C-alpha cells in the first residue's frame, strides 16, 4: 500500500466528487420540470418516489 | 455506488424505443447485476456493452478507468521480475 | 464451453427486435462461429461486438478476460528481455 496508495485516494475522491454532480443533475432537473408541472420542493420528493421504486416504470 | 447513482440520476432513465418516442418507456440498463459487469469489464481492460450516459455516472466510469489504468500498468512492471523460478530450499539449514 | 452454456442458459435467449414483438422472435446469437470470435476477440485484447447477457455466461466472459489479461501481460513483460539481447559473452575477459 505504501507505494501504490494514491490511486485509491483519487478513486475515493472521485466518487465523492461524483455524487455532488448527481445531486447537481437532480436539482437541475427538479428546477426545470417544476416550471409548469409541480412546485419547487415537492417535485424533488416526487422523483424520490420514482427512484425508490424497485421496478422498471415509465 | 455506480448502481446507487444510476438509480438516482434523472438522465440514465432512457427510452430505447428508436422509432419515435411517445411516452412511458424509459428504463435503466444499470441493474445491480450490470454494474459489476462494468466494474469487472473495465478492470480486465476489455470493456462492456454498457457505456454510461448522464455525467454523474460518467465520472464514476471516468475515475474507475484511471484506477484500472494504473493497476494494470503497475502489474505489468514488476511481472518481469517475479517470473523467475526459485530452486528448492534445502531440508537442512543448520546443525539442529 | 461458452456455446454449451449459452444454449443451455434460459436468459441468453432474447428477442432482439427493439419495437414490440407481441408474440415470439426470441434469438440466441451465440453460434459456434460467434463463440470462437468472443474467445479470439478477447485473446487479442480487442473485444468483440458480442457481449454475454446471462450470468451463466458472464463468468465464462469474466474468467477468460482474466486469463487473457495474464497471458498478454506475461508476454509483454518477458519479451522485453528477449528483444534486449544480451550480447556474446565468451567467458574470458582479462588475464585474471
Ligand atoms: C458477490 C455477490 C454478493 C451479492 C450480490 C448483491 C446482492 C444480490 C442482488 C440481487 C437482486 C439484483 C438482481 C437483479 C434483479 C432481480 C430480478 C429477478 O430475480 O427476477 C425478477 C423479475 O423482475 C425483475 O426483473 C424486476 C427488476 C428489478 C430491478 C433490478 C435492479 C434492482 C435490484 C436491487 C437489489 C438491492 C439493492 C437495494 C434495493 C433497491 C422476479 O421477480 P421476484 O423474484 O418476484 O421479485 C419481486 C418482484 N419485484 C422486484 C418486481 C417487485
Ligand atoms: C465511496 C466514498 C468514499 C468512502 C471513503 C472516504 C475516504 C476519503 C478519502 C480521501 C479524501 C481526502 C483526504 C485524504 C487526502 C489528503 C490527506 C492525506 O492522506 O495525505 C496524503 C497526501 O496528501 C496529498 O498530497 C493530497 C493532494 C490531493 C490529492 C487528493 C485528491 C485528488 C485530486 C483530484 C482528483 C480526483 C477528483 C477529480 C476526478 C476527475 C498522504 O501523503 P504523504 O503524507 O505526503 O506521504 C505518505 C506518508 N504516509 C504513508 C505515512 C502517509
Ligand atoms: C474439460 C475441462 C478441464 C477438466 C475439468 C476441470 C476439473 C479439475 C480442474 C481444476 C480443479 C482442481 C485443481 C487441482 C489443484 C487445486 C488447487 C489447489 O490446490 O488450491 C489452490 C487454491 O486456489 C484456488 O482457490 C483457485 C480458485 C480461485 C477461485 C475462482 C473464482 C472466480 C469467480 C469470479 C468470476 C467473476 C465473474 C465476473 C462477472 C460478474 C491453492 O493451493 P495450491 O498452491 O495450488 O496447492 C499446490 C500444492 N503445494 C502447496 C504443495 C504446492
Ligand atoms: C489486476 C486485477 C485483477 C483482480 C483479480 C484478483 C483475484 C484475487 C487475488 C488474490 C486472492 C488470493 C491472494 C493470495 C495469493 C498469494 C500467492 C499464494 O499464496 O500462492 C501460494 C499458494 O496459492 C494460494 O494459496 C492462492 C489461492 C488462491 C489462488 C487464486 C486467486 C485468484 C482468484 C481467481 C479469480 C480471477 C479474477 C476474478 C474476476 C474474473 C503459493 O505458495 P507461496 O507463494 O510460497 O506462499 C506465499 C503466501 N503469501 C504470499 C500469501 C504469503
Ligand atoms: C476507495 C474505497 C471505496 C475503497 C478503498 C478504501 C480506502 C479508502 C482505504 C483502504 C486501505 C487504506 C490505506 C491503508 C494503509 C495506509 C498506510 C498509511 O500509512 C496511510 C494511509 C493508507 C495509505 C490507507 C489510505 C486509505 C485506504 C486506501
Ligand atoms: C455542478 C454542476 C452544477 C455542474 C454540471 C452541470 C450538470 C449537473 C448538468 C447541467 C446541464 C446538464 C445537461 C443538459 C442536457 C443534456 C442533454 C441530454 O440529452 C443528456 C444530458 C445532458 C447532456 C445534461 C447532462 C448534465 C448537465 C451537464
Amino acid at each position: 500500500v505504501q507505494n501504490i496508495g494514491g490511486i485509491f485516494i483519487v478513486l475515493a475522491a472521485g466518487l465523492v466528487l461524483s455524487v455532488f454532480v448527481a445531486v447537481g443533475e437532480f436539482l437541475y432537473k427538479s428546477k426545470k420540470n417544476a416550471q409548469l408541472e409541480k412546485r419547487s420542493f415537492c417535485s424533488a420528493m416526487v422523483e424520490e418516489l420514482r427512484m425508490s421504486l424497485k421496478c422498471q416504470r415509465r | 455506488v455506480l448502481f446507487v447513482i444510476a438509480r438516482f440520476s434523472p438522465y440514465e432513465w432512457y427510452n430505447p424505443h428508436p422509432c419515435n418516442p411517445d411516452s412511458d418507456v424509459v428504463e435503466n440498463n444499470f441493474t445491480l447485476l450490470n454494474s459489476f459487469w462494468f466494474g469487472v469489464g473495465a478492470l480486465m481492460q476489455q470493456g462492456s456493452e454498457l457505456m454510461p450516459k448522464a455525467l454523474s455516472t460518467r465520472i464514476v466510469g471516468g475515475i474507475w478507468w484511471f484506477f484500472t489504468l494504473i493497476i494494470i500498468s503497475s502489474y505489468t512492471a514488476n511481472l518481469a521480475a517475479f517470473l523467475t523460478v526459485e530452486r528448492m530450499e534445502s531440508p537442512i539449514d543448520s546443525a539442529d
